[PDB]
């Protein structure tokens, strides 16, 4: 066969105790899920620092925390703002979700509180930013350096889909790269927690498994699809499906059809056949093997699973360096009391 | 080329979600 008694035996134990650890991950994050974190902080223990960022819901700020001088990443949402929006289920669930995850590669909420207007979430800061700036700068990744990236979230998604719940945005825009130059994934705005079948449409027109594009009811298959992209777009430079409009990017998606760069080994052009399968009985990650089929691809041959998920592996890139930003009223009266009382 | 049909496409910047 393909591997003597001693490679098979370790490979055996090895995913025997994975096995082992999403069972004990499972158990901390039930408890946490069933009985999660409230009002660990308050406004005014945190200096204004920058607007980083502003949205439909609300503005992202760099904070300085006042006793420790740590810096955060805080997301204000105007409550008001999040019920005329729609938005109650979403905001709730991605808070939820954030108090009760645990995993090296996802951004990790530190404080979360509300007052009469707002709801807040403090975030742990990573001023490496976006992998999308990084990737769009250098133009595009050689194949181990995304396949350091590629191989945290092949463990993240692992990881999240052990606890049944579906990630649905994966894109450089929302993987930071911090001062180790490890992977921090962000934005849980679309993660659903559901065991078996769910239809919302929603993700990057680019990132969108076929079975989202044609209205069928779709699994946490869509995330492995979309690995397939971020590898091709990390590797390439550019997505294996683009157009200047999201319609024919669809057409593209669902045609069954997808293009390498001649610069593309064949293992990567295999891994990516195999991610990119719109037939969901022969997608990597859905089988039998689940993700062990990733895992054990030949792409992955050097890939120390172990110590990557230990952070041991020298980062194949550390963005420049605590603070460097380079590369608010709140109503006497209380709004939307009822609607946010779990947050 | 490709990466040219890329850049034609008006679609190199940060993406939004549908």
């Amino acid at each position: 066969g393909h591997m003597g008694n001693a490679a098979a035996a370790k490979k055996g134990s090895e995913q025997e105790s994975v096995k082992e650890f999403l069972a004990k991950a499972k158990e901390e994050f039930l408890k946490k899920w069933e009985s999660p974190s409230q009002n660990t902080a308050q406004l005014d223990h945190f200096d204004r620092i920058k607007t980083l960022g502003t949205g439909s819901f609300g503005r992202v700020m760099l904070v300085k925390h006042k006793e420790t001088g740590n810096h955060y990443a805080m997301k204000i949402l105007d409550k008001q703002k999040v019920v005329k929006l729609k938005q109650i289920e979403h905001t709730l669930n991605e808070k939820r979700i954030l108090q009760a995850v645990n995993f090296p590669f996802l951004v990790k909420l530190e404080f979360s509180f509300k007052d009469n207007s707002n709801l807040y979430m403090v975030m742990e800061y990573v001023p490496g930013g976006e992998m999308f700036s990084h990737l769009r700068r250098i133009g595009r990744f050689s194949e181990p350096h995304a396949r350091f990236y590629a191989a945290q979230i092949v463990l993240t998604f692992e990881y999240l889909h052990s606890l049944d719940l579906i990630y649905r945005d994966l894109k450089p825009e929302n993987l930071l790269i911090d001062q180790q130059g490890y992977i921090q994934v962000t934005d849980f705005g679309f993660a659903k927690r559901v065991k078996g079948r769910t239809w919302t449409l929603c993700g990057t027109p680019e990132y969108l498994a076929p079975e989202i594009i044609l209205s069928k009811g779709y699994n946490k298959a869509v995330d492995w699809w979309a690995l397939g992209v971020l590898i091709y777009e990390m590797a390439a430079g550019y997505p294996p499906f683009f157009a200047d409009q999201p319609i024919q990017i669809y057409e593209k998606i669902v045609s069954g059809k997808v293009r390498f760069p001649s610069h593309f080994s064949s293992d990567l052009k295999d891994l990516l056949r195999n991610l990119l399968q719109v037939d969901l009985t022969k997608r990597f990650g859905n089988l039998k093997n689940g993700v062990n089929d990733i895992k054990n691809h030949k792409w992955f041959a050097t890939t120390d699973w172990i110590a990557i998920y230990q952070r041991k592996v020298e980062a194949p890139f550390i963005p420049k360096f605590p603070g460097d930003t380079s590369n608010i009223r709140v109503s006497i009266n209380e709004k939307c009391g009822k609607e946010f009382t779990e947050f | 080329t490709t990466y040219a049909d890329f850049i034609a496409s008006g679609r190199t910047g940060r993406r939004n979600a549908i």
